[PDB]
Formats: C-alpha cells, sequence, structure tokens
C-alpha cells in the first residue's frame, strides 16, 4: 500500500520509491497494475525529468495487464533510456514490435507513392541504421542484405 | 543366511528389466519423437512419462531398496555420451553394469557423490541435444528419492537438484528458442519440478524469493512460448498465495486471461478450486458454488485415496454458506469417513436453527476445523442459517407471524425481527409483507413466474451453452 | 547512533507542527535504509523496529489530525512492516489498536470485503486471542442482529483505544440505516417505537427524517402510504424485449445450421 | 539469407492462406 | 549480427508458429478434403 | 420449447456419436 | 377416483369442474432423457477401457 | 492427481441422508405421536 506516497508532489520522494519497485518489480508485478492513474500524474508533469524512465514502468504495467501497443507508445517518448538497453529478453521483444511498425511504415510510404509523407519518428528509424551497425561489425553477410530487403527502401 | 542369501540376487534384475525399458523404450522412443514431429509437441511419452513417475512415485521410482545398492542413479547419469547410433553402445554399457551389482560387492554411488554426476551430461562432452533427458536425468532419480524426507543434508541435494536442474533451465532458456517443442514437453517436467521446488521449501521455510523467481519464468513465457506453461505456474501462485497472506486475492483478475487452453484436463480442474476458496473470502457464494461444483465433476479418475477426497471435503464448505444444502454423506467415502466425522454433524446443525445445538457443534467439532482454516464462515454462517430456517417456513406457509415465528426460530425478541425481515427484503430473501400494530407479519403467495417467461429466457443459455459443445466436437474432431 | 527519534514517542505532540518536525527527521531514515529491501545482518532492521513504534504513533496522529489519506499511509506501512519476508520482530505497544482504527473506519464506510483481509495478518488467533480483535469481530456480529442496541451497550466499555473518533462515524453509518433498513416494507410504526432506536427525546434528526423520508408525517405515528410502495405491476414492456431475445435465438440456430 | 527465405516462406503460407477459401467455396457449393 | 540472427529467428519463428498454425488449419482442411472428395464419390454414387 | 428440446437431444446424437467413431478409429491407429 | 374432474369453493360455496390441465409433451421429454442416462453411463465403460 | 499441492495434506448409506432429517426432527416417531391420542 506504497501507493498513497505518490501524492506529494514533493520529487525526491519518487525517486526513493522508484528505487523500491524497480528491484521488486518483478515479485510486484500484480501489484503496479494498480499504479496506472498514479503514473501519469508524474509522466505528464512538467517538472519531473524522469518521464523517460516512467514510461518504462508504465510500459512494464501495462505489459502485464494485458496491453502491448501502448507500451510501445510509450518507448517512443521514453528517450534514449529505453533504446540503450540490449541485454535479456525485452530487447527482442520491443524491436519486434518497433521493426514491424517501422517496415509496415515503409511499405506504406511507398505506396504515396511522393508527397504527403506520413510522419515518421527518428528513433523508430534511428535504431534500424543503428542496430544494423552490430551487423557489419559482426562481420556475418548473410543478414546484411536481409534488411534491405525488410525495409524495402 | 543361506535362504536369504539366495533370494537377494533374483529382484535386482527386475529394475535391470522393467526400469530398464523405462527410459530405454521411452527415452530411446522419444528421442526420434523428440528430433521431429514434435507435432505439437505430441511426444505421447512426455504423456507416458505421466504415467511412469506417478507410476514409480509408488514403486518402483528409481529406489526402494528393492534389495538393490541403489546404483540405478549413476549408471543412466553417466555415459550419455553421445553419438550417432552408437547411444545403442550406451544402453548396451547399461546392461554391462547390471552384472557389476549382481556379481561384485556392490556400492551406493547416490547422495554425495550425486553432484559430479549431475554435470556429468555437460561433462560427458556432449549431451548433446536434448536437455529434458538430462533433466529427466537430474528429477526422476533425485525428485523421487525426495519422498524418503530424512531432511538430514539430502535437502540440499534435493536443492542441488534444484540448482544443477536450474541450469537445464539455463539450457532452457538460452537453446532452441525456435520451434523448441521440448518446452511444451518440459512444461510437464518443468511443472513437477517446480511443484517439488514448492514442496522442499515446505519442509523447511516458505519460499519468499522463488515467488519472486516464479514471476520470472511466468512473465517469461508471454508471449514468445506458452502452452500449458503458464498455467502450472499460475497453479503454483494461486496455490502458495492462498495459504499465505496477502492481496493475492483479487490478484486474479490482472493475471486472466484464463488462460487458454485448459490444460491438462484434470490439472485446470482443481485449479477452480484453488480460485474457489479465495472467491469464498470474497463472501460471494454463488460463483463460488459453480467454480467448486465444476471442480468435482470435472476431477477424474482416482484413486487413492483421500488427496481427491479431502479436496473435496472444503470443496463443499461454500455449500454452507449457500443457504441450501443437503446431508452431505451422499459425498462421505470410507476412508474420507473417520477424517469427515468432525466435520459432518456440523452441516446437520446447519439444517437446523436450534442454537444450543449449533453452539454444541461449534465447541467439540472446533479442533478439526483449526487444520482447515475455515473458521472466517462460523461468524457468518449463523447469519446463513438464520436464512435457511425461515426460508424453510416461509416456503412452507403462506402467511406467517412475527411472534410465531420467534419463539419457533428462537429470535427472542419482536425488536430484532423487524430488523431481520428488513435485511431479509434487502437481500430479496423474502417477499412478505408485514402489517406494524403490535406487531405481525402478514404475507401473500408470490406467483406469475408461470410458464412464457423463466423456462424459455433459460433456454437462451442452455443452447448457447450446447451450440457451443457442437463447435467443441468439431474442434476435437479436426486433429484426427 | 543519530536520534534522537522516540524522545518525542512518549510526549507526543502539542500541536501538528511537531508532527511534521518528526516526519521530517524519519525522512533522514527514508533516505538511507528507506522501507526496503535489506535483509542485513537484521540488526539493520532493529531502527526499523524503532521506526514501527513512531509510525505507530503516527497513525495514532492520523486520526488526531483526521487526515484520511495520510491514516491509510501509516497503516500500509505498517501493514508491510509485518507482511516482510522477515516475520521476527520485537513486540510493540501501538500495533494493536492501529489494527483496529483501520479496521473500524473501513467499518464505517461499509465495505465488508478489506475488512476480513486486514485480519488475516493474524486470521487463525482471531478468535482465539487478541481481545482487541474479538471486539470488532464481534461488533460486525450485531451490524447483523441489527445493532442499534446491542452496539451503544457494547459501546459503554470499550479499551478502546482510540476507537471514540470512528465510533462517531460508525453512529452515521449506522444512523441512515434507520430509514433504508426498516422499509421497504412495512405498514406503520407508531412514534415512540421508532424514537426507542434513534435515543434522544425528540431530535432534529427525525424530523430531518419526515423531509428527508417522505414518506409520510402523521400524527403519533408513520405510514408508508401509498403504497408499500409504488404498487409495481412490474411493466407490460418487456414483451418488447422478449420478441428481440427471439432474434438472436433464431439466429442461433442458423449458425449451426 | 535466413531473411531470404523469410521472405520465401510466407508465399506458400499465404498460398494455403487462399487454398483456405479454395476449398470452403468449393465444398459447400458442391454440397449444394 | 544482433539485429539479427537472434531476431530473425524469432521472426522466422513468427512464420513457423503460422506454419504450423496454417499446418492445424491445413490439418483442419486435409480431413475435410476428404469430407468433399467423399460426398464427391457420393455425388458420382447417385449418378453412378 | 422445442428448438430448446431438440437441439439438446440432436446434440446427444451428435456430439456422443462423433465422439465414439472418432476415437475407435483414432487411437486404434496409432 | 378419476370420476369427477373439478374443484370446490370451501367460501363462497361454487363448485367448478376443469378438465383442462393435460400432460402430453413433458413426460414424452424427461423420461426419454433419463433413458439417456444409461446411454452415456455404459459408453463410459468403453470410454476408461480403450484409453487405459 | 496424483500431482501439486493434494498428496501433501442400495444402501442404508444413501437412506441416511434422509435419515438423519429423523434424527434431528420428530425423531421417528411412535410414542409421541401415540401420546397425542388422549390429548385432545
Amino acid at each position: 500500500g506504497i501507493i498513497s506516497l505518490l501524492d506529494e508532489d514533493e520529487p525526491q520522494l519518487k525517486e526513493f520509491a522508484l528505487h523500491k519497485l524497480n528491484a521488486v518489480v518483478n515479485d510486484f508485478w500484480a501489484e503496479i497494475s494498480e499504479s496506472v492513474d498514479k503514473i501519469e500524474v508524474l509522466y505528464e508533469d512538467e517538472g519531473f525529468r524522469s518521464r523517460q524512465f516512467a514510461a518504462l514502468v508504465a510500459s512494464k504495467v501495462f505489459y502485464h495487464l494485458g496491453a502491448f501497443e501502448e507500451s510501445l507508445n510509450y518507448a517512443l517518448g521514453a528517450g534514449d533510456l529505453f533504446n540503450v538497453n540490449d541485454n535479456s529478453e525485452y530487447v527482442e521483444t520491443i524491436i519486434a514490435k518497433c521493426i514491424d511498425h517501422y517496415t509496415k511504415q515503409c511499405v506504406e510510404n511507398a505506396d504515396l507513392p511522393e508527397g504527403e509523407k506520413k510522419p515518421i519518428d527518428q528513433r523508430l528509424e534511428g535504431i534500424v541504421n543503428k542496430m544494423f551497425q552490430r551487423c557489419l561489425d559482426d562481420h556475418k553477410y548473410k543478414q546484411a542484405i536481409g534488411i534491405a530487403l525488410e525495409t524495402r527502401r | 543366511p543361506p535362504g536369504g542369501g539366495e533370494q537377494e540376487p533374483p529382484p535386482p534384475p527386475a529394475p535391470q528389466d522393467v526400469e530398464m525399458k523405462e527410459e530405454a523404450a521411452t527415452g530411446g522412443g522419444s528421442t526420434g519423437e523428440a528430433d521431429g514431429k514434435t507435432a505439437a509437441a505430441a511426444a505421447e511419452h512426455s504423456q507416458r512419462e505421466l504415467d511412469t513417475v506417478t507410476l514409480e512415485d509408488i514403486k518402483e521410482h528409481v529406489k526402494q531398496l528393492e534389495k538393490a545398492v541403489s546404483g540405478k542413479e549413476p549408471r543412466f547419469v553417466l555415459r550419455a555420451l553421445r553419438m550417432l547410433p552408437s547411444t545403442s553402445r550406451r544402453l548396451n554399457h547399461y546392461v554391462l553394469y547390471k552384472a557389476v551389482q549382481g556379481f561384485f560387492t556392490s556400492n551406493n554411488a547416490t547422495r554425495d557423490f550425486l553432484l559430479p554426476f549431475l554435470e556429468e551430461p555437460m561433462d560427458t562432452e556432449a549431451d548433446l541435444q536434448f536437455r529434458p533427458r538430462t533433466g529427466k536425468a537430474a528429477s526422476t532419480p533425485l525428485l523421487p528419492e525426495v519422498e524418503a524426507y530424512l531432511q538430514l543434508l539430502v535437502v540440499i541435494f534435493m536443492m542441488n537438484s534444484k540448482r544443477y536442474k536450474e541450469a537445464q533451465k539455463i539450457s532452457d532458456d538460452l537453446m532452441q528458442k525456435i520451434s523448441t517443442q521440448n518446452r511444451r514437453a518440459l512444461d510437464l517436467v518443468a511443472a513437477k519440478c517446480y511443484y517439488y521446488h514448492a514442496r522442499v521449501y515446505e519442509f523447511l521455510d516458505k519460499l519468499d524469493v522463488v515467488r519472486s523467481f516464479l514471476h520470472a519464468r511466468l512473465r517469461t513465457a508471454t508471449l514468445r512460448h506458452d502452452a500449458d506453461g503458464q498455467a502450472t505456474l499460475l497453479n503454483l501462485l494461486l496455490r502458495n498465495y492462498l495459504h499465505y497472506s496477502l492481496y493475492d486475492q483479487a490478484e486474479k483478475l490482472v493475471s486472466k486471461s484464463v488462460f487458454p487452453e485448459q490444460a491438462n484436463n484434470n490439472e485446470w480442474a482443481r485449479y477452480l478450486y484453488y480460485t474457489g476458496r479465495i472467491k469464498a473470502i470474497q463472501l460471494e457464494y454463488s460463483e463460488a458454488r459453480r467454480t467448486m461444483t465444476n471442480a468435482l465433476r470435472k476431477a477424474p479418475q482416482h484413486t487413492a485415496v483421500g488427496f481427491k477426497q479431502t479436496v473435496h471435503k472444503l470443496l463443499i464448505v461454500v455449500e454452507l454458506l449457500l443457504g441450501e444444502i443437503p446431508d452431505r454423506l451422499q459425498f462421505r467415502q470410507p476412508s474420507l469417513k473417520r477424517s469427515l466425522m468432525p466435520y459432518f454433524l456440523l452441516t446437520q446443525a446447519v439444517r437446523t436453527g436450534n442454537l444450543a445445538k449449533f453452539n454444541q457443534v461449534l465447541d467439540q467439532f472446533g479442533e478439526k476445523f483449526q487444520a482447515d482454516g475455515t473458521y472466517t464462515l462460523i461468524i457468518r454462517l449463523r447469519h446463513n442459517v438464520i436464512k435457511t430456517g425461515v426460508r424453510m417456513i416461509s416456503l412452507s406457509y403462506s402467511r406467517i407471524s412475527l411472534a410465531d415465528i420467534a419463539q419457533k426460530l428462537q429470535l427472542d425478541s419482536p425488536e430484532d425481527a423487524e430488523f431481520i425481515v428488513a435485511k431479509a427484503i434487502r437481500d430479496g430473501v423474502i417477499e412478505a409483507s408485514i402489517n406494524h400494530e403490535k406487531g405481525y407479519v402478514q404475507s401473500k403467495e408470490m406467483i406469475d413466474i408461470y410458464s412464457t417467461r423463466e423456462p424459455q429466457l433459460a433456454f437462451h443459455q442452455r443452447i448457447s451453452f450446447c451450440l457451443d459443445i457442437h463447435n467443441m466436437s468439431v474442434k476435437a474432431m479436426r486433429f484426427p | 547512533m543519530y536520534e534522537q527519534l522516540k524522545g518525542e514517542w512518549n510526549r507526543k505532540s502539542p500541536n501538528l507542527s511537531k508532527c511534521g518536525e518528526e516526519l521530517g527527521r524519519l525522512k533522514l531514515v527514508l533516505l538511507e535504509l528507506n522501507f526496503l529491501p535489506t535483509t542485513g545482518t537484521k540488526l539493520t532492521k532493529q531502527q526499523l523496529i524503532l521506526a514501527r513504534d513512531i509510525l505507530e504513533i503516527g497513525a495514532q496522529w492520523s486520526i488526531l489530525r483526521k487526515d484520511i489519506p495520510s491514516f491509510e499511509r501509516y497503516m500500509a506501512q505498517l501493514k508491510c512492516y509485518y507482511f516482510d519476508y522477515k516475520e521476527q520482530l520485537p513486540e510493540s505497544a501501538y500495533m494493536h489498536q492501529l489494527l483496529g482504527l483501520n479496521l473500524l473506519f473501513l467499518l464505517s464506510q461499509n465495505r465488508v470485503a478489506e475488512f476480513h483481509t486486514e485480519l488475516e495478518r493474524l486470521p487463525a488467533k482471531d478468535i482465539q486471542t487478541n481481545v482487541y480483535i474479538k471486539h470488532p469481530v464481534s461488533l460486525e456480529q450485531y451490524l447483523m442482529e441489527g445493532s442499534y442496541n446491542k452496539v451503544f451497550l457494547a459501546k459503554g466499555n470499550i479499551p478502546a483505544e482510540s476507537y471514540t473518533f470512528f465510533i462517531d462515524i460508525l453512529l452515521d453509518t449506522i444512523r441512515d440505516e434507520i430509514a433504508g433498513c426498516i422499509e421497504k416494507a412495512y405498514e406503520k410504526i407508531l412514534f415512540t417505537e421508532a424514537t426507542r432506536i434513534l435515543f434522544f427525546n425528540t431530535p432534529k434528526k427525525m424530523t430531518d427524517y419526515a423531509k428527508k423520508r417522505g414518506w409520510v408525517l402523521g400524527p403519533n405515528n408513520y405510514y408508508s402510504f401509498a403504497s408499500q410502495q409504488q404498487k409495481p405491476e412490474d411493466t407490460t414492456i418487456p414483451s418488447t424485449e422478449l420478441a428481440k431475445q427471439v432474434i438472436e435465438y433464431a439466429r442461433q440456430l442458423e449458425m449451426i445450421v | 539469407d535466413l531473411y531470404s527465405r523469410y521472405k520465401k516462406l510466407q508465399q506458400e503460407l499465404e498460398f494455403l492462406e487462399v487454398q483456405e477459401e479454395y476449398i470452403k467455396d468449393e465444398q459447400k457449393n458442391l454440397k449444394k | 549480427l544482433e539485429e539479427g540472427k537472434a531476431g530473425s529467428g524469432l521472426r522466422q519463428y513468427y512464420l513457423s508458429k503460422i506454419e504450423e498454425l496454417q499446418l492445424i488449419v491445413n490439418d483442419k482442411s486435409q480431413n475435410l478434403r476428404r469430407l468433399q472428395a467423399q460426398r464427391n464419390e457420393l455425388n458420382a454414387k447417385v449418378r453412378l | 420449447y422445442l428448438a430448446s428440446l431438440i437441439r439438446s437431444v440432436v446434440a446427444l446424437h451428435n456430439l456422443i456419436n462423433n465422439k465414439i467413431a472418432n476415437r475407435d478409429a483414432e487411437k486404434k491407429e496409432g | 377416483d378419476k370420476k369427477f374432474h373439478g374443484i370446490l369453493d370451501q367460501g363462497e360455496g361454487v363448485l367448478i369442474i376443469f378438465d383442462e390441465p393435460p400432460v402430453d409433451k413433458t413426460y414424452e421429454a424427461a423420461l426419454e432423457t433419463i433413458q439417456n442416462m444409461s446411454k452415456v453411463v455404459d459408453s463410459l465403460y468403453n470410454k476408461a477401457k480403450k484409453l487405459t | 492427481m496424483s500431482e501439486k499441492k493434494q498428496p501433501v495434506d442400495e444402501d442404508n448409506w444413501d437412506d441416511d441422508n434422509v435419515e438423519d432429517d429423523f434424527s434431528n426432527q420428530l425423531r421417528a416417531e411412535l410414542e409421541k405421536h401415540g401420546y397425542k391420542m388422549e390429548t385432545s
């Protein structure tokens, strides 16, 4: 019942609250489900500069209750802290949502055929060639041509 | 000595025959079954493994005894090796070591020496393919051995099993990941060992950290590979998160899903009993009575013996709070009889409205209720019986006076009777009108439910229930 | 080391300024060890036992200040202290009644669900021991009588302690039930018969009832006219929706087909 | 190369997906 | 590769998951193809 | 009422007999 | 004795005769379902025998 | 099951369902109903 600690508008209590969460979030994944409305207070707060990290804990609760595309929306505005973590499983699940959203947008862009372009976030197209640098550095040529067929561009 | 000495040699060949061919025919058979097709799974040997392990869990496990030295554990765990068809030589070497027990002086390699033995499939260089067979080699020797329960220094070997088999979990998550179909075969094996996880801790201390380790395997099975896997993990949750506080009751809302599809059969039938006791603490009776009734009728096959009987005992507990229950000896079993005797006469005092008889049952039979933890209802069941007593009278009579039903139900006073009938109307229990002067209660027959209304409206749920089974039969027909 | 901390526990506080000063001193404790997850070396949980007693009296200060969100904040903290994975802790004092303060306050707001789940800290020993817990479970028993009478007789002697604030809210949630519970449906109940439950002599509460209920104000009596009430038919309209039920029902017969 | 076949394999996937309405529409006609 | 040969397998897993899903739908078609050819042969039986 | 009564037993004819003949061929073959 | 179909009125003293309430569709339904209970129970032997 | 939690923790029997309703209510009863003869 630490949810009541979020009522205070003072920032330094929030970093100690999330410091508790992210460690035990594995066991408390069920507890974060009721923190939705009170996390948005921090995410929509202008004086709260951790909203990049607050978008991650907002993606964990929605992933717990069955929401997926909404977690991908928060992944956009989550800043560089979201795309800097390549570790374990969480990297391959987000790129499966992001690159599929990227490759279905590029096919849509080729149907314009020119002009009246849809908005393309620099973060979703930015990790394309960024993670593609891991290919040429790994020297494996077989899938180096595969990304070009994926994005179609 | 000569009589008992000559009778020692014959038995050990029996584990050298059937127990050999247990994992020789199934394991050697599941080899090609897990190399391809692999549809689903199926891999029926994993379900045949349910007909072995559970059969071995009585006799013989790996051991026994049997008047052997318990050398079957090191035998199959060494010299995997393996390679192309020479794996038969490994089974041939398993036959070669059978004479070692019968000829030379037999030595027990279990326990202390089992620590490097579980590393041998990795040390044999290499496995090289099936972790479930080595998971079986890290379980079937050790997990059926847990049934000894000596509690001294071998529990950490049961923990060492949960260690090196967590190294099999390391090979479970890292290896494959693409059309595995071994995980679905392991979902039966990973289930069991995760149950033995919970069981071994219960003898020492309930697991605080494994609760966090449970959500690990729980959440990671979604969405990548989940078939029957998260259900068994959700069973681990609702099992212990019930017996231990707190908040775990309402947790079922965000987890479900269901999780579909319910597997395997009776395995999900008991799950409705788990959440059944939960929803019983939510005080909602109607959803609790249907999930408890469905828990008995969906549960095959037993015997033996009281494992299904004891779970059925506490299952009809929700019927005590329903207010409508018959005598429960129609559910009695000669084995469950002796255990249900303090719980038997309880419901016999529920059918009656006597306080002196009901309070005497709580005093003498309250000792048996301490192990069940059912004391939550005994305070609210007094209000349940007074509703059954007034329903018995209100259904038997057109008009019922408050003064005549006062002492008959021994409410003893007119004022609290006005409070009960008021709350009875609030709960929709009674339709009786009341004429207050002294006062008295004058009711009338309730009718117009008739024919054209209730039966045809209920038949909307009956046919919608039946027409779905038409699809259930077609779906089940499409697999063959 | 550190402190002074418990020195303000015995004197409590004259006003809310010292209560905020103790909360400000508690902030330094929340900055270092916070609430969790330090196992230790369980000696690092000793100041948590010292932190409990001041959070125990903080809930006593929260009902003194009447603030609801703070009251459930001190309770939920202490709720997780005993819920913590280490169950061996030294015994405290204020732990007893504060488990009942939020228990009785939650009974005043009528929620039945969270009432019994708060006693699940020691559910088996509820009826067995802890007379402080025995009073509310016997108090809820009287609410089903209903009481009214028996509650006020048990309201004569209570330890309590601090329940005085909550039994006043327990009034209002019972007081508005005299209008709700007794009817529907009774015919006519005499003047002084309703006064027997309401006590007082001729309060303005029953006068407010004559306004609110409406219902009826009769001489030396009260009436339920007219009649008993509203005379439900209930309706001849549902014949419409019965034809609506056949729509999808005949459609389900065509789905097979 | 693995993305190559990854772009090859959904053909017969979708080719059998249109083979679903192939039979289902054919068999109901022939049924009538 | 990291894009990649670990991710592309998950990409190939989706197709193989749908391929098995399609095979399930195909297995539902295959035995249903027999119900056609059967009745189609029975449609020749009334003509026989 | 009849639509409720017929679909109940028609199911008993359809559901039972299908399960019978199915498992007789399915499991006895393999 | 079924020789007379009707009902009396004790208060106002009027004897009412009604032959109305037939039994036709109902016993022809439930009684056949009671027999259908012997179809599944007797088939339960076939079920459990082939499987295990 | 035998898996998971549960392993850790005419006849007169059929008529006994109804027969116990006789135990707590109205005995059988002969004597009392036989005493009601000369009562009124």
